[PDB]
């Protein structure tokens, strides 16, 4: 065709993003997006713990290049703060040399970079953090909005100003750990790409942000067996959220955790369950139910009696658009990871069923 | 058969063979379908078709040339004999041949 | 062989009591040889073969009544001269 | 060269003043013919004129007053390129008069004979500078019944009343290949002719008029002749013989020397119809005619309603969308294909017979054997490829990244149309004659190529059949658990998958087992029998199909409603 | 005891009441019944741009109508031109889920934000050219819900935390406070005086805030649901929300009251974004439903029936100068209408 | 307690609203269909204008 030359720049510019943006979707169809939801004693913790030692293959190029950019903009920001608490505290504590204050003010007028911090800034950090004076202001100042990590990236701005840094899975978690409310987490099962978003710190209106994830594959209930007490809340939620509007149409995967917990508060004999439920007494083991070798039929009538009134709740309405996969949840182990991907397969097939006239 | 009244059997009959383009006539030995067959007419007219009439001729014929000693330049000096094995008597095709009223026709070369 | 000369003979199956039917038939020989020169060029048409055919017919026919006031010719006399329903 | 013959046969002329028995003019070297150069001669009963190469014209009156001449026989005119009109004349005790080999342009003149013979035979022969037979030449020939026997007459056409005021017994007009045009009043004054023999005359159509009392007919190797008279035309027929098998059954049907008066019963005509084409119209059954139509009516409404459906659809296009409009387009075919053979056989209902060459030897025929096949063809092949598309990503659904796309799909598409158009066309090159049955099938088994053909066909749709009951197999294994299973939904797609594989197998189960049993030259049912086959199972799949696909499907009923309400429909 | 502040309120709340009745006559259609209605107005598409890859949460128009800038769930900040439909640039974010948009007056900076509580803020005219994140505004305890450039210096954001605060780029720190209010806040709007501004909460309560002021002005409760779209009127006396119940209303800053109420008894999805025309005379709002509707704020009455997106409409917004309306619908195309 | 505290803050938020003005309604409704007749004028969805004067054509 014909076009200007301007015309021809910004035609190849587009064409140039819509490549990369194709390239991105070929991955980002290839991830599964699934949402986690408990309380903040249902355990969440700790399954996001059993799950975090088989992460995503530790790092990824992409993923390094941004944890590198954070990084870089957190040691920026903690120098421009430990520098504004130098100059705005009650003493106007200087570097202790006139070359340690022009290093400082390049570095602060050089904080404008696109996510890549020199060399020479990082050594210049490290030499004004070596001052004597500048960690008395920093510890005097420790109230300051300068970052909490301060003091480690300092510590660590030798390994950081070091070319293809590669800091380590806790450290780029604490570098983002803050009231972000999201924890983003990445697993591989099967080769698959999976997905989790650990959900919290912030208000308890579901009302507001659940709108958004109807796209979710699955939303995973986790819910602590242990506190008898605690049911009647979960209960209330699970029915919430199963009659809500957005997500009256994604399926749900239950986890039991604390089982092991659970066995040894029966085994005491206090059977606090039946104040709470009088039916359990009425309850009856169904005629299905697999126990495994050893365990008490006190925990195994419980357990079986819990999952038959979430299936029951579950059931009021919308069965047939969306199941439930409720499971003993245990975090000794790591067979969770496949009980969630066959989960994940046997919710997929249903769905693919369904617009397939076969169901 | 019978030395009277033969049937339609080949026999060690002599056949000029000669061209237009050739003047000389060379006669050599070849089989001619002669003898009789039965032959009959129809009793009553006017009511049924009438039966045709079975006539002795050559059945199987098998092809025979002899070359041509100096005949005219210009024409292929090829000529070509019809030799039969076995003969048989039966209608006669009109393009098959000119069959029909008896001629007697010397068999030589004049 | 055995065929009966060119010589009247009773009908098989026409000759009612009393007044015998007289076919004509007979066992004319008949000669061919092969289409020699003068010949092949007496032919307008492509012609390999030549034939000559001699078959007995009747010289002369009466009027006859025959069963069922069907009207037949009984012949008076045979003889080998040339064939008419020879050729097909 | 020298000859011993009785007439002095010098200066170019014939001698013919010459006392013989029995004239003969064999190697007589005369051109002319002196006109009334026969008289004074009484003794002569016969005159034979044969091996005459140097006759070239003859006299007018050349035989007039022979009374005593009773047969004329001529033949051999090499260069008789002319013959002066009168010749014969004033022969009332004339026999037989015969005129072959002779290159003469111009019609002899026969009615001046006058002969008062009981029984007239003239015999034409090799009249190939014959133009045309003048008209009323015959007339006045002879007083009583005249047989005239023009065997390979070169005439082009016959004039109007050509035999007029005369009795004529037989017309033999055998190899008149010139003759493929007659005028139907030929035979306007012509009491007969009682026998006829047109063979190898290549005659368009016979007279419509003169038919009744023809009690004969020789149409041997008449493969002009695609259409016959009247049935009840052919009152006095009692045998014939018929190039076209097809033509003799039409005398199947009714309104030696000892036999005499007696006569048969039935007509009697050869050779008899082919098993592979019955003597039958294209439906066999009275309930048929309505059957036939009504399904038809159903496949063509459905096929172009999911067309109409999913063409205009404006949301983004689906592999399962384009296998769907492919599927609805190949029952379009097939719907448009039977309307066709529908309407074939309304036009030519009743006479089946008549128009059964025409229409299985033009191209509406081979056109219809075409799309059967290839219809058929393309629906298996896209029936087959939705079952592994469907097997493929229900067994791998989780891996979003193997999944098909349009531009993948598009290949495979492309591949197998062309694969269907190759087998369907493979027929027409001369592989198997679509003209073998009248229902325009490859029924053409006897050559080897032929039938190996056809069983491997068979063999490939019953592989493609049994693949797909496996696929089906496994995925319903698949889907099935030991723990977590739903007895409702495993029952419902129990139920689908059993319902989805027996529409294809009571459809396709007979039909491919006659086609096996046919492949081995053992035909189980007759052409009649397979007929109600052919229009009772093979049209299931366009009648079941589009119903059980997209009719029950909710993007489909959605598309409909969103179209309705567009419309005005709401 | 908390009785006599609890009847102090009450007393309180009856004669600001009894006060609004009192200097309340008649609603403003009777007035405008002396107007005649506008007629049928016809849209046709112009421009659509498939290259967007996932959902669009949110939209914003440029000062000069020439560039919007648009974001997705997925992650993707891209911004288009409407003159040529070609992007210009494409935005990572660290961020996948995004529920807020702004353009500056000048265009220099876009800023953007969601579901996670550390706010971004991005460049165009980088010197090294690629876009990259100029500082963080994060320690918000509660979810990013709306933004706007009020200036190239100071910007005003929501907090899912019923907090309202004001942030500046060069200090990077909450200058004024909003924490005085009650439930949860959707949207913002900034009318043409930046003096004062309207901030819609997710409650039936609309406040007005003060930059200076740090308190809160008037409250509204003329809403009957919760409220999710706000928009000013161009002359700044009034603006209109939406509910989600389908029952906009319209408040006068002078009135200080609700004065009509546009909605219809076979409309039952909510309303989710609303916009005035360069006057006020139209005003474009945007239903939980596939369709978009016009409504005439001086007749109170249908104008006409759009129904170009086959998805919900996540956000529609109006240009300043009103050469041509955008809505952004859930699905992955945007459509242009003048 | 907090609940105090909570019922003081609102307590001083009413009162603090209760002392805002108000104005006659039909000044503002004068006004502001003043403003809509003088900005009718530049109002392009109000008023068709022709294809070639369109810059979205």
């Amino acid at each position: 065709c014909t076009l200007s030359a301007e015309d021809k720049a910004a035609v190849e510019r587009s064409k140039m993003i819509e490549k990369q943006l194709q390239k991105d979707k070929q991955v980002y169809r290839a991830t599964h997006r699934l949402l986690l939801l408990g309380a903040d004693n249902s355990g969440k913790s700790t399954i996001v713990k059993q799950m975090r030692i088989y992460h995503v293959n530790g790092y990824s190029e992409e993923e390094c290049k941004q944890y590198k950019a954070v990084v870089y903009s957190n040691t920026i920001q903690s120098i421009i703060a430990i520098i504004r608490a130098m100059g705005r505290l009650k003493i106007d504590f200087g570097d202790s040399a006139r070359a340690d204050d022009a290093r400082q003010l390049f570095v602060l007028a050089g904080a404008a970079e696109e996510g890549f911090m020199t060399a020479e800034l990082a050594g210049v950090i490290k030499r004004l953090w070596k001052d004597s004076g500048v960690q008395a202001c920093f510890n005097r100042s420790r109230e300051y909005q300068l970052n909490d990590s301060a003091a480690y990236y300092l510590n660590d701005l030798d390994r950081i100003a070091q070319p293809n840094y590669i800091p380590t899975q806790q450290d780029v978690l604490r570098t983002r750990v803050k009231t972000s409310g999201i924890f983003e987490t990445k697993f591989q099962v099967d080769k698959v790409n999976f997905h989790m978003f650990d959900v919290g710190a912030q208000r308890d209106e579901r009302r507001k942000w659940i709108q958004c994830f109807n796209d979710v594959t699955a939303i995973i209930f986790v819910v602590d067996s242990s506190d008898y007490n605690r049911l009647q809340e979960a209960l209330n939620d699970f029915k919430s959220i199963w009659n809500n509007r957005w997500l009256r149409t994604i399926s749900v995967i239950l986890f039991l955790n604390k089982q092991d917990l659970l066995a040894e508060k029966v085994l005491a004999g206090k059977s606090k369950i039946e104040d709470y439920f009088p039916e359990f007494a009425r309850y009856t083991t169904p005629e299905d139910a697999t126990p495994e070798p050893g365990e008490d039929p006190r925990v195994t009538r419980a357990k079986y009696f819990i999952r038959d009134e979430f299936l029951r709740i579950s059931t009021a309405s919308g069965d047939g658009r969306h199941y439930c996969y409720p499971h003993f949840t245990c975090s000794v182990d790591t067979e969770n990871a496949r009980r969630i991907f066959n989960d994940c397969r046997d919710i997929i097939q249903r769905m693919h069923l369904r617009q397939y006239e076969l169901l | 058969k019978e030395p009277l009244r033969p049937r339609c059997r080949p026999i060690n009959a002599t056949l000029a063979v000669e061209k237009e383009g050739c003047p000389v006539c060379i006669t050599v030995n070849t089989t001619i379908c002669a003898g009789y067959c039965p032959t009959m007419t129809r009793v009553l007219q006017g009511v049924l078709p009438a039966l045709p009439q079975v006539v002795c001729n050559y059945r199987d014929v098998r092809f025979e040339s002899i070359r041509l000693p100096g005949c005219p330049r210009g024409v292929n000096p090829v000529v070509s004999y019809a030799v039969a094995l076995s003969c048989q008597c039966a209608l006669c095709r009109r393009s098959t041949t000119d069959c029909g009223g008896p001629k007697d026709h010397p068999l030589t070369c004049d | 062989q055995d065929c009966p000369e060119c010589t009247l003979q009773e009908n098989p199956f026409f000759s009612q009591p009393g007044a015998p039917i007289l076919q004509c038939m007979g066992c004319c020989f008949s000669r061919a040889y092969p289409t020699p020169l003068r010949s092949k060029k007496t032919m307008l048409v492509q012609k390999n073969v030549t034939s000559e055919s001699t078959c007995c017919v009747a010289k002369s026919y009466n009027r006859v009544t025959v069963m069922g006031g069907f009207k037949v010719e009984n012949h008076t006399a045979c003889h080998c001269s040339t064939c008419y329903y020879h050729k097909s | 060269e020298p000859c011993n013959c009785v007439p002095d046969g010098a200066l170019r002329c014939p001698g013919p003043t010459a006392g013989l028995t029995r004239l003969s003019l064999a190697y007589l070297p005369v051109k002319v013919i002196p006109s009334q150069a026969f008289r004074g001669l009484n003794e002569v009963i016969k005159i034979e004129i044969s091996q005459i190469d140097s006759l070239e014209r003859i006299e007018a009156n050349a035989f007039d007053n022979l009374l005593n001449l009773s047969e004329i026989l001529i033949q051999n005119t090499k260069n008789l390129r002319y013959i002066e009109p009168g010749a014969f004349i004033n022969l009332p005790r004339l026999k037989y008069l015969s005129i072959c080999n002779t290159g003469i342009r111009k019609f002899p003149d026969v009615t001046k004979v006058f002969s008062s013979e009981s029984n007239f035979i003239l015999e034409i022969c090799d009249n190939l500078h014959i133009t045309t037979i003048p008209g009323n030449a015959f007339q006045g020939m002879n007083n009583e019944s005249v047989t005239l026997k023009l065997y390979g007459n070169g005439f082009e056409e016959v004039q109007s009343h050509a035999f007029n005021g005369t009795t004529l017994t037989s017309l033999e007009l055998k190899e008149n290949v010139h003759l493929e045009k007659m005028h139907n009043g030929a035979f306007r004054g012509a009491t007969g002719p009682k026998t006829l023999d047109i063979s190898s005359t290549k005659l368009q159509a016979l007279p419509s008029y003169g038919l009744e009392s023809i009690q004969r007919l020789i149409a041997t190797s008449s493969y002009s002749l695609k259409k016959l008279p009247s049935r009840e035309t052919f009152v006095n027929l009692l045998e014939a013989t018929l190039t076209y098998p097809s033509h003799c059954c039409a005398f199947r049907n009714l309104p030696d020397y000892e036999y005499g008066f007696c006569l048969p019963k039935t007509p009697r005509c050869a050779p008899e119809p082919d098993a592979f084409n019955p003597c039958e119209d294209i439906m066999g059954y009275d309930f048929l005619r309505v059957l036939i139509w009504l399904i038809n009516i159903l496949a063509i409404m459905g096929n172009m309603t999911v067309l109409f459906v999913l063409l205009t659809s404006r949301y983004k296009l689906t592999v399962p969308r384009f296998l769907m409009c492919n599927l609805s387009f190949a029952d379009f075919c097939m719907g448009l294909y039977l309307l066709l053979i529908a309407s074939v056989d309304s036009q030519t209902k009743g006479q089946y017979y008549n128009h059964a060459i025409d229409w299985q030897t033009g191209s509406g025929c081979s056109t219809a054997g075409f799309f059967t096949v290839f219809a058929s063809e393309l629906s298996v092949y896209t029936l087959t490829v939705i079952t592994l598309e469907r097997w493929h990503t229900i067994t791998y659904a989780i891996h979003l990244d193997q999944k098909l796309r349009l531009r993948h799909a598009i290949l495979i598409m492309l591949g197998g149309w062309l694969f269907s158009s190759l087998i369907a066309m493979l027929p027409l090159v001369g592989v198997s004659n679509y003209m073998k049955v009248s229902i325009c099938f490859p029924m053409d088994v006897e050559t080897t190529l032929s039938q190996v053909y056809i069983l491997t066909i068979l063999i490939l749709n019953v592989v493609a059949f049994f693949i797909i009951c496996a696929c089906y197999i496994k995925i319903y294994f698949a889907v099935r658990n030991p723990e977590l299973m739903a007895t409702n939904k495993d029952t419902k797609i129990a139920k689908k998958m059993a319902i989805l594989i027996f529409t294809d197998f009571t459809c396709m189960a007979p039909i491919s087992f006659f086609a096996i049993s046919a492949a081995f030259k053992v035909p189980l049912i007759t052409v009649t029998n397979s007929k109600v086959l052919l229009v009772l199972f093979y049209p299931i799949n366009s009648c079941a199909n589009p119903f059980l696909y997209a009719i029950f499907t909710k993007t489909f009923q959605r598309d409909f409603f969103l179209l309705l309400s567009k419309f005005g429909c709401c | 005891e908390l009785d006599q502040l609890r009847q102090e309120a009450e007393q309180l709340k009856n004669q600001i009441r009894d006060a609004r009745k009192a200097c309340a006559d008649a609603t403003l259609s009777q007035i405008t019944n002396n107007i005649d209605p506008v007629g049928r107005i016809q849209m046709r598409t112009r421009r659509t741009l498939r290259g967007h890859l996932a959902k669009i949460y949110a939209m914003h128009w440029g000062t000069d109508s020439r560039l919007l800038v648009s974001a997705s769930q997925d992650g993707k900040l891209i911004i288009w031109d409407s003159y040529t439909t070609n992007k210009v640039h494409a935005i990572p974010l660290r961020s996948s889920w995004v529920m807020t948009c702004a353009y500056a007056p000048s265009g220099n900076y876009v800023a953007c934000g969601g579901l996670d509580n550390i706010c971004s803020i991005y460049n165009l005219k980088t010197r090294e050219g690629n876009v990259r994140v100029s500082r963080e505004l994060a320690g918000h305890t509660g979810y990013l819900s709306c933004c706007r450039f009020l200036d190239d210096n100071q910007i005003v954001t929501s907090s899912g935390d019923t907090t309202c605060a004001l942030w500046d780029i060069e200090t990077g720190q909450q200058t004024t406070t909003f924490t005085g209010h009650t439930g949860d806040v959707m949207s913002l709007s900034l009318a043409p005086d930046t003096r004062l501004f309207v901030s819609g909460a997710c409650d039936a309560s609309a406040k007005l805030w003060d930059v200076r002021e740090g308190m809160c002005r008037q409250t509204f409760t003329g809403h009957e649901s919760d409220i999710n779209a706000i928009c000013f009127f161009p002359n700044g006396n009034a603006f209109a929300t939406g509910s989600d119940d389908a029952t906009c209303r319209l408040f006068d800053l002078r009135a200080d009251q609700e004065l009509m109420t546009y909605s219809h008894d076979n409309i039952i999805c909510g309303i989710t974004s609303v916009s005035f025309s360069k006057s006020g005379r139209l005003l474009l709002a945007g239903y939980d439903d596939f369709n978009c509707n016009v409504w005439d704020a001086l007749k109170a009455d249908r104008a006409g029936v759009l129904a170009g997106h086959d998805n919900r409409v996540s956000c529609l917004g109006v240009t300043d100068d009103g050469m041509a309306v955008a809505t952004g619908s859930w699905d992955s195309f945007l459509k242009i209408w003048n | 307690t907090a609940s105090i505290a909570q019922a003081r803050k609102l307590v001083e938020q009413l009162k603090m609203e209760a002392n805002i003005d108000r104005i006659k309604v039909s000044k503002a409704a004068a006004d502001l269909m003043a403003y809509c007749e003088a900005h009718a004028k530049e109002d392009p969805l109000l008023t068709p204008v022709p294809a070639s004067e369109n810059p979205f054509r």
